[PDB]
RNA sequence: GAUGGGGAAGCUCCGUUUCAAAGGCCUGAUUUUAUGCAGGCCACCAUCGAAAGGGAAUCCGGUUAAGAUUCCGGAACCUGG
RNA sequence: GCUUGUGACGGCCCGUGAAAAUCCACAGGAAGGAAUAGUUUUCAUGCCAGGUCGUACUGAUAACCGCAGCAGGUCUCCAAG
RNA sequence: UUGACAUUGUGAAGAGACAUAGUUUCUUUACUUAUUCAAUGAAGCGGAGCUGGAAUUCAUUUUCCACGUUCUAGCAUUCAAGGUCCCAUUCGGGGCUGAUCCGGGUU
């Protein structure tokens, strides 16, 4: 017979099969549990005088929270451990090398009623 | 001593040239089917001055013969271009000023610019503003032509080596006196670093072969051997004459 | 016809883009295509020396089919038909009491290069394929000459792998036949003969004969036609 | 300009928010012009070669 | 400033699209099914490099011992879905 | 009037005074679409989301560099009678 | 920089000796595959053929050129419309031709 017949004068290379790799042993042998959970998330309420007041005046709860965790983390994590509604989250890196959440709860909540049953004051 | 200023150039770190404001390189079409066998036309788009250069460039477009879509290209202007003509390229084209023909395609005594050394070279010779080559004869066994180039010096190439009709735009851009040291300043400020210049006279030994000395003076013969050797040529290098150039030049 | 019309396009120089077409003549191929294309053509263009250029003149492929018809009914033992004739042996041969000789006497195509060499050293080889193909040569080159020397018979022959087809093998390289059952001595003989007149009795003829000096056919055409008209005016 | 309705990107005519007008005017005439001297080129020629 | 490469005894030097088989998008084909092939393109061949260059989009009033075009009040706008 | 912005112009050059991401538009017309009901999210209105790091203060005859709380040095914006 | 040796091969003509058969060595000038330089998203190379015709026929063609684009600052893309053959006529879609043949040396 006879040969095939090019158009383009470019040669490219064949598109050919990538098989997926299936090992023949474990990568690590146990997964690691979750690195980032609530209780690693959120690791303590701060209570200056001045946080104390955001939490009475302004329905915002004040937590030092993970360094590695996100503003998603943060609201997630409140809520699941704390039976509440977060409006929204901002944070700060403190001048220590820690971070603060000034987490705003939504008005159906009472951040003071709500501080003083995690129990401080 | 040092190494002299005329050795630092070859490294160019603050030698380079000033580059950025370039509309890009200035260059025939690619010698392909069309221009090797018909013509192709184009339009002159836009003629545009090019930082550093003396001769304004001329932005010509053609179709592409291969793909649907306008391809630019970057000639410089001959002296009478303008914008809107168009501009036949090929071997059957016929002889226009800012056409663009193999110099077997032209009769002797044709004035041309931007000419190939060999054929797809994309040009070579006569670029700076004014100047052009004359085609002075044909030998059509094996397909020479004979040219004569800005220089004087007479060279023979490829007939098939292309070229375009007429004369570099920009003539006489050397008559006006630049009258002041800025004018320099700005002409160089576009090329590269060669401005202003020290005479090696005025320098130390340890800089030149000409430094040194309770008087300015060169001391020893300023016309330096082919010979010689990197750090060594200064002056006028391989010099077979020397002193005022009394009475006709012209090349005969 | 109908609403339908006829608008030819005009493909010559300067409109209508050019339609597409077979560049298969200019595509730029990967480079281990283009050198041992290269490989060839540097190959011929190069004046070849007679030991090296008795090679290419192969058996054809006439005498060749036939040849591997033959060579066919020879093929050595798979690894079953042997699994098969040990236990035949094995246990029959340790008992009943055969000397290991409850199995016949095989006849095969003997094979490997080494093998073949000190095969023909002694005239036992009764003919002998040598492929064509073996890029270091050497490893066969010198067998025309021993063939010829040994007084046996042989062939070059086109197939490598086809050598090696007829012994199990991928490759094979050489090919030979000491024994024959009786059902094929003539068929044989009638083989060695076309075979011996093709390569052995042309020996001595071909070792004088350089190969290559071959232009490419560009180069051919500008010497056909400037010696076409040069002198015949 | 993504945040802005089409008809502030454009007028109504060929060509609308990109050549304009006067310029549409031009090549509309030069179209038709140059498309009728090509039946005029063709016909000459088709004289030519019965006329030689 | 990596990479196919080329130098260099070597630490490494050269080159940056270079003399390389350099890669991914759009949907269709699936109604065993989750994504294999069927077209056609596009050949652009890393990446780092500006808190004064380019650049999607927020404002006023109030508020602290110390923050604010970032919090509060009000009223907007942009991007993705 | 003063400072700043901006326009339509004018002088100058052998000086003619970046690039890229990104956004849109047009030419094209592959295609996909209605009457027993289709097309339309470049029109309006409506729903959700927008992470990470910086953010205090000094910026100089004492928070910077000159061994220092040194008559020195160190880029800039606002500008009343 | 200059020479020799190696990379280093192939022809042809001419000189050079065993001393007017060609082994060999130098000079000239040919060749291309080594080496070397440019080019290009390796696109139209080389060889033949179709037609047009200059051309003058000393039997009939012995040849040489051509062999789609030039008043105009438009338009030129969907394997091309046309023609023709198929799938079993559905919408879709395929071959050939349009676009001559041969050699895969990108030039
Ligand atoms: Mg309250
Ligand atoms: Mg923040
Ligand atoms: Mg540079
Ligand atoms: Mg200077
Ligand atoms: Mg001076
Ligand atoms: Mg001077
Ligand atoms: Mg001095
Ligand atoms: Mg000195
Ligand atoms: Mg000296
Ligand atoms: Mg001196
Ligand atoms: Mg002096
Ligand atoms: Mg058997
Ligand atoms: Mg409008
Ligand atoms: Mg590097
Ligand atoms: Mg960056
Ligand atoms: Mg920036
Ligand atoms: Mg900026
Ligand atoms: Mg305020
Ligand atoms: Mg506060
Ligand atoms: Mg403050
Ligand atoms: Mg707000
Ligand atoms: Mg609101
Ligand atoms: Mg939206
Ligand atoms: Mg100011
Ligand atoms: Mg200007
Ligand atoms: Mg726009
Ligand atoms: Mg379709
Ligand atoms: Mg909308
Ligand atoms: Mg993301
Ligand atoms: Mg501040
Ligand atoms: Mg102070
Ligand atoms: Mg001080
Ligand atoms: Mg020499
Ligand atoms: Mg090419």
């Amino acid at each position: 017979k006879a040969l095939k017949v090019r158009t383009s004068a470019t040669f490219r290379l064949p598109k050919t099969l990538k098989l997926a790799r299936a090992p023949k042993y474990a990568s690590k042998a146990v997964p690691h549990y979750n690195r980032l959970d609530s209780y690693k998330v959120i690791e303590q309420p701060i209570t200056s005088e001045t946080a104390m007041k955001k939490v009475e005046d302004g329905n915002i709860l004040v937590f030092q929270v993970s360094m590695k965790a996100n503003k998603y983390q943060i609201k997630k994590a409140v809520k699941e451990l704390y039976e509440v509604d977060v409006l929204k989250v901002n944070t700060l890196v403190r001048p220590n090398g820690t971070k603060k959440a000034y987490v705003r709860l939504t008005a159906d909540y009472d951040a003071l009623d709500i501080a003083n049953r995690i129990g401080y004051i | 001593g040092r190494v002299i200023r005329n050795q630092r150039k070859g490294a160019g770190s603050i030698f380079t040239s000033h580059t950025r404001l370039r509309q890009g390189a200035a260059k025939l079409r690619t010698l392909d089917y069309a221009e090797r066998h018909g013509y192709i036309r184009g339009i002159v788009k836009q003629i545009v001055h090019d930082s550093g250069r003396g001769a304004p460039l001329a932005k010509v477009v053609f179709r592409d013969p291969y793909k649907y879509r306008l391809r630019e290209e970057i000639f410089i202007a001959n002296e009478g271009v303008h914008t809107g003509q168009f501009i036949y390229a090929g071997k059957k084209a016929s002889l226009n000023v800012g056409n663009v023909l193999p110099l077997g395609s032209v009769p002797e005594g044709t004035i041309v610019s931007n000419v190939e050394e060999k054929p797809g070279d994309r040009g070579a010779l006569a670029r700076a503003s004014g100047n052009y080559v004359i085609i002075i004869g044909h030998n059509p066994d094996e397909n020479k032509t004979r040219v004569r180039l800005p220089s004087g010096a007479k060279k023979v190439i490829s007939s098939d080596a292309r070229g375009v009709i007429g004369v570099i735009a920009g003539g006489g851009r050397v008559d006006k006196p630049l009258l002041k040291a800025g004018r320099a300043f700005h002409k160089y400020r576009l090329k590269r670093n060669s401005w202003p210049k020290t005479r090696g006279v005025a320098m130390n030994p340890v800089d030149h072969p000409h430094g040194g000395g309770n008087h300015q003076h060169i001391g020893k013969a300023s016309t330096i051997s082919r010979g010689a050797v990197s750090g060594q040529k200064a002056g006028l290098i391989a010099a077979r004459r020397t002193g005022l150039l009394r009475g006709s030049q012209k090349t005969q | 016809n109908p609403l339908t019309h006829s608008t030819p396009k005009n493909f010559g120089i300067g409109q209508a883009v050019q339609p597409k077409r077979n560049l298969s003549r200019y595509v730029k191929w990967p480079e281990y295509v283009r050198v041992q294309r290269q490989k060839k053509i540097l190959s011929i263009r190069l004046k070849v020396p007679p030991t090296i250029a008795q090679f290419q003149y192969t058996l054809d492929r006439n005498t060749a089919a036939e040849t591997f018809k033959l060579f066919n009914k020879y093929r050595p033992e798979t690894a079953a038909e042997k699994k098969e004739r040990l236990t035949k042996e094995a246990a029959a041969v340790a008992e009943g009491k055969s000397k290991q000789d409850a199995s016949p006497k095989p006849y095969a195509v003997k094979y490997g290069l080494n093998h073949v060499v000190a095969l023909i050293e002694n005239k036992k080889a009764k003919l002998v394929l040598i492929a064509n193909d073996v890029d270091p040569i050497e490893l066969v080159v010198f067998l025309p000459a021993l063939c010829k020397k040994m007084g046996v018979p042989y062939a070059i022959v086109k197939g490598k792998a086809r050598l090696g087809t007829l012994v199990n093998q991928k490759t094979s390289a050489v090919a030979a036949l000491t024994e024959v059952r009786a059902e094929d001595e003539a068929a044989l003989a009638k083989l060695v003969s076309t075979i011996d007149a093709n390569f052995a009795d042309k020996y001595d003829e071909v070792k004088k004969h350089w190969g290559g000096g071959i232009l490419g056919n560009k180069a051919q055409a500008k010497m056909d036609k400037r010696a076409k008209n040069s002198d015949s005016a | 300009y993504a945040t802005v309705s089409k008809t502030h990107k454009t007028v109504s005519r060929a060509y609308g928010g990109s050549r304009c007008a006067n310029c549409v005017k031009e090549r509309i005439i030069r179209a038709f012009l140059i498309e009728e001297q090509k039946i005029v080129k063709k016909v000459v020629k088709e004289q030519t070669e019965a006329a030689k």
